[PDB]
């Protein structure tokens, strides 16, 4: 296929990982310049996990309550709470802080994750933000504070800090503005998730990937317009399709129009009828148009 | 069910 | 599910990548101590691609012919003071030991085994991914031109076991390269000629790993009291596009945790190979052999 | 057919 699950090289982010302890809890933190970010649930004790009252928690804390370690040693000289995260300030500026921003990722967008335990980076994988604002990851006890990010030129865009497992193999976390993806609360009550959905734009990308590899049996002259497909999407668990220049690029290189692949989606969704594509028996929606442009073309 | 990690 | 394609953190290996240039050809090299490894085809002129004489090309070279540049991380001024050929790899010697040389070994990886790849272009790390080394000694990778010299490795604690240096594209999305002993995986050769590949085969030990993961996730409808001996399975395997099953400690860990015996899953593979008959396992209609016992142990359980 | 990368 020439399509692999590709994440960014992780060196830049490895040098920012630290361990943070408060009370009984230990987990990972992200050390950027003079601040260390970590999940605020590091504060509460075992038998309040179901309903913490984080504000009262914050008050009971001092700078001495938190211990930060690079596994130098770091002295915390300030603590603040920003939504579901702690913003700790420490007396040493991370000598290898990369150029960075904080940006919240949208459903369908991919990013790289550095899984960490006890401040030790143990591995990377890429994931797509689900239409239901969860992520299908690989996170175990000890995982929280692990970090997700994209990269643009030299700038690392931090978009995710791991927080919790909502149900078997299904995860969520906060953006660095402290908000949780989407609206989930950091307490151990049962919480209902919205129904996940196929990411239309990504499935389209994947089909263009197939065409570029000479697998084009599913292409017909028939078309479905963007507007009719979106009305169909609503009733069939697909996200609304929104075109981008990177998709447009794929359409131009292959000569196959977006709306021919919209039609093909409608048909393939009902069944592959014995055949394979690249070579699966179901639609793939975890590759973005930019993945396809990058891994297969230029670009 | 929601499990803090 | 709980299972994803997980690569090693690449920071340690990022710090060894260099750009190697020779004439007009440029590609990636690996800088360990005073040696820079790279594909020998960096020597090959475009008009020699379909039939290169590497002995004659190497003769044509002096130390002056090769130059090495460090583009990322700590900058360095290198000069080659030695050049030699090791199978399909060049082995250049430079005047500066790599200050960031990690503890490491050279390991050849086996069919079924997973490794991490650091894809680079012009000495600059661009992405990482994991591949399993196919039973036909290829990998299903993601590489473009400029990517040659990109490296693959496994880790043992902090020791990095280098196993792959990217060389070529054999067909659409199917690739091979060198172990660091200079041998090409699959014995493919570094010339632009069509070279046919052996039929691929399911990696038995990984399929079993995957079935264990299913059971671990609450999916065990395929599990019967019945079993096939390893030996029985192994002779059957030779005839049905399955590699021979070699048991390991981590497989035994899965068998213990799930209470399900290996031979039972081999019997299961007999049945499933033909089709799931409308059913799914986690949640595909096909056997999956791209996860190893260590992946399952690691990502699903403690170890 | 094989392409040197």
């Amino acid at each position: 296929s020439g399509l692999v699950k590709m994440s960014h090289p992780s060196g830049d982010v490895e040098a920012c990982m630290v361990q943070v302890t408060c009370g009984s809890m230990t987990l990972n933190g992200l050390w950027l310049d003079d601040t260390v970010w970590c999940p605020r649930h590091v504060m509460c004790p075992a038998d309040q996990l179901s309903d913490p009252n984080y504000d009262a928690l914050l008050i009971s804390m001092t700078n001495h309550s938190f211990s930060v370690q690079k596994h130098a040693n770091l002295r915390v000289v300030g603590h603040a709470m920003q939504g579901t995260l702690l913003k700790l300030t420490v007396d040493v500026a991370n000598p290898s802080t990369p150029a960075y921003t904080f940006t919240t990722v949208k459903p369908g967008a991919a990013f790289s994750v550095l899984a960490c335990y006890n401040g030790r980076p143990t591995g990377t994988f890429t994931v797509v933000m689900r239409p239901n604002y969860t992520i299908k990851g690989s996170f175990l006890c000890g995982s929280c504070g692990s970090v997700g990010y994209t990269k643009e030129g030299s700038v690392i865009n931090f978009c995710y800090m791991h927080q919790m497992e909502l149900a078997n193999g299904t995860h969520t976390g906060s953006a660095f503005d402290g908000t949780m993806y989407g609206a989930f609360m950091d307490k151990q009550v049962h919480q209902v998730q919205l129904t996940d959905k196929y990411c239309s734009v990504n499935v389209v990308a994947w089909l263009y990937a197939a065409i570029l590899n000479g697998c084009a049996w599913f292409v017909k002259p028939n078309r479905t317009s963007v507007v009719s497909f979106n009305e169909w999407a609503l009733a069939n668990q697909f996200t609304e399709f929104v075109g981008t220049q990177s998709v447009d690029m794929l359409a131009v290189k292959t000569g196959v129009a977006i709306e021919q692949l919209l039609y093909a989606i409608q048909q393939l969704y009902t069944g592959f009828q014995g055949k394979q594509i690249l070579g699966s028996t179901m639609l793939e929606d975890e590759f973005t148009p930019e993945d396809v442009n990058m891994q297969i073309m230029g670009v | 069910x929601a499990v803090l990690x």
